[PDB]
C-alpha cells in the first residue's frame, strides 16, 4: 500500500514522543564495596575484577605453558 | 621596464610606515609587492608542542610597490625611475633628477 | 555559561535526541552515570561531549565547586547529508541518505532546580474563579 | 646602602664593560637618565596592561617575551574578564645589571624597582571575583629593558619577570 497524504508535524511529534516514553530512566548506579567506584546494580565491578580476571588469565596461560 | 629590485634602499611615501627608509628583502611579481627590512611589523606564530614553548616573532608584511620609491645613490632623495643610455654604451635606469646610475 | 559543540559526526539525529533529552535539566553527575550505563550509539559520544564540557568548565572558567555545575540545555542539529547508492532489484537504484548530527551543550552554574509539580485542586479552583470573573 | 649599590653598578667588571660598549658605540647616551626613562616606560607599560592596548604593548613595551602575558590576557578575554590595576607609587629605583650581544646587535639591562600594586579582576557575567579591590600590595619587581639597533628607529623594549 501507499500513503494517502504527507504527515503533519504535530502528528509526527505526538507519535514519536509520548507513547514511546523516550527512554525510561531508572537507577542502576551503585558504589563498589571494594574500590568504591561507581558501577551497575546486581553486577560485578568493572575495575577491581577485570584486571584480576586478566591476571588470572595470564596466570592460567603461564601455568598451562609451564605444565606442557 | 621595471621599478624596484631586491637589495636597494627605498623610501615609503604612503601608509603608517610612510617616511621610513630601508632595504628590500624580497620582491614578488605575482602579487606585485615588496618587503622592506624591519617595516610593517606584524605577528607570526612559530610554536613548539613537544617543548611546550610557543614563539611569537615579528615579521615584515609585503607592501605595495606603488607606495614605495627608490633612493638615488647621490641625491639620497626619493625619485621616479627613468631609462637612459650613458656615454659608456650601456642601458641603465637613473633618477629623473640627477644622472646617477641606480643599478 | 560553558558551551561545547561537536560537528561533522555521523549518527542518527533522532536517535541521539533520545539521549539528548535524557540529560536535559539533569545534574552533571546523574547525566554522567546515565550516559555511562545508557545503551546506545549516542551514549559514548554525548559522554565525551559532557566530559570535554566539564574539562573546559574546570580549566577555562576556573569553577570553584564542581557540584554547582548542571546541564541547563542540550540540543541536536542536523548537518550535511552524504548521498549513497543503494542497489535494488530489477535494475532500480534507491537513494540511501547518510545523516549527520551537530551536538550542542550549554551549561550554567548554580544548583539545578526543576519543578514539574502542579496541584490540581489549587490550579482548578484558581483558574475557574479567575475565568468566571473575566 | 645606595652608595654600595652604585659602586656595584659602576665599578663592577661586566656592567662597566657593557657601559663601555654603549658609550663607545653611542656616546650620546647617558647612564643616569636611564632609570627615570625606564620608569616612565614601565608606568606606560602597566597602563597598557590596564587599558588592554595590544598595539602599543607589542611595538613599544615588550619584545618576544610578550606572548606569555599576551596569551594570559587573551585567555582572560576568552573567559571575558575585566582587569583593573593601579600602580602609581615608587620608593627606590636601582638598576641591576646588563647583558649584551655583539653579532646580532642586541642588548639588555636588568633593573629592579619598588612599587605598590593594586590588582582587581572581574570575570564574565556572574562577576567572578579574583584579586582584591583597593588593596596596596607591596611588590618588588625585576624588569629587563632590551635595546635593539635598526635603521628607521631605535628599539627600547621591556621584558617582564
Ligand atoms: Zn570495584
Amino acid at each position: 500500500a501507499a500513503p494517502k497524504n504527507r504527515r503533519s508535524i504535530e502528528v509526527n511529534r505526538c507519535r514519536r514522543r509520548n507513547p514511546q516514553k523516550l527512554i525510561k530512566v531508572k537507577n542502576n548506579i551503585d558504589v563498589c564495596p571494594e574500590c568504591g567506584h561507581l558501577k551497575q546494580k546486581h553486577i560485578l565491578c568493572g575495575y577491581c575484577x577485570x584486571x584480576x580476571x586478566x591476571x588470572x588469565x595470564x596466570x592460567x596461560x603461564x601455568x598451562x605453558x609451564x605444565x606442557x | 621596464d621595471w621599478h624596484l629590485f631586491c637589495g636597494d634602499k627605498v623610501e615609503i611615501l604612503e601608509g603608517k610606515d610612510a617616511g621610513k627608509q630601508g632595504k628590500v628583502v624580497q620582491v614578488i611579481r605575482q602579487r606585485n609587492w615588496v618587503v622592506v627590512e624591519g617595516l610593517n611589523t606584524h605577528y607570526r606564530y612559530v610554536g613548539k608542542t613537544v617543548d611546550y614553548r610557543g614563539t611569537m616573532i615579528p615579521s615584515e608584511a609585503p607592501l605595495l610597490h606603488n607606495q614605495v620609491k627608490l633612493v638615488d645613490p647621490t641625491d639620497r632623495k626619493p625619485t621616479d625611475v627613468e631609462w637612459r643610455f650613458t656615454e659608456a654604451g650601456e642601458r641603465v635606469r637613473v633618477s629623473t633628477r640627477s644622472g646617477r646610475i641606480i643599478p | 555559561e560553558i558551551y561545547h559543540c561537536r560537528r561533522q559526526i555521523k549518527y542518527s539525529k533522532d536517535k541521539m535526541w533520545y539521549l539528548a533529552k535524557l540529560i536535559r535539566g539533569m545534574s552533571i553527575d546523574q547525566a554522567l552515570a546515565q550516559l555511562e550505563f545508557s545503551d546506545k550509539k549516542g551514549a559514548q559520544i554525548i559522554k565525551e561531549v559532557l566530559l570535554e564540557a566539564q574539562d573546559m568548565a574546570v580549566r577555562d572558567h576556573n569553577v570553584e565547586f564542581r557540584s554547582n555545575l548542571y546541564v541547563a540545555e542540550s540540543t541536536s542539529g542536523r548537518g550535511q547529508y552524504l548521498k549513497r547508492i543503494r542497489y535494488h532489484g530489477r535494475g532500480r537504484f534507491g537513494i540511501m541518505e547518510k545523516v549527520f548530527c551537530h551536538y550542542f551543550v550549554k551549561l550554567v552554574e548554580g544548583x539545578x532546580x526543576x519543578x514539574x509539580x502542579x496541584x490540581x485542586x489549587x490550579x482548578x479552583x484558581x483558574x475557574x474563579x479567575x475565568x468566571x470573573x473575566x | 646602602g645606595l652608595a654600595q649599590r652604585a659602586e656595584r653598578l659602576k665599578k663592577n667588571v661586566a656592567s662597566q664593560l657593557s657601559i663601555r660598549k654603549i658609550r663607545e658605540s653611542d656616546p650620546n647616551f647617558k647612564i643616569k637618565d636611564f632609570p627615570e626613562k625606564a620608569k616612565d616606560i614601565f608606568i606606560e607599560a602597566h597602563l597598557c596592561l590596564n587599558n588592554s592596548d595590544h598595539d602599543r604593548l607589542h611595538t613599544l613595551v615588550t619584545e618576544n617575551c610578550f606572548p606569555d602575558m599576551v596569551w594570559d590576557i587573551r585567555y582572560k578575554t576568552v573567559r571575558w574578564s575585566f582587569v583593573e590595576s593601579l600602580e602609581p607609587p615608587q620608593v627606590v629605583q636601582v638598576r641591576c645589571s646588563s647583558l649584551m650581544n655583539q653579532g646580532n646587535i642586541y642588548g639588555q639591562v636588568t633593573v629592579r624597582m619598588h612599587t605598590r600594586q593594586t590588582l582587581a579582576i572581574y570575570d564574565r557575567f556572574g562577576r567572578l571575583m579574583y584579586g582584591q579591590e583597593d588593596v596596596p600590595r607591596d611588590v618588588l619587581e625585576y624588569v629587563v629593558f632590551e635595546k635593539h639597533l635598526v635603521d628607521p628607529y631605535g628599539s627600547w623594549r621591556m621584558h617582564g619577570k
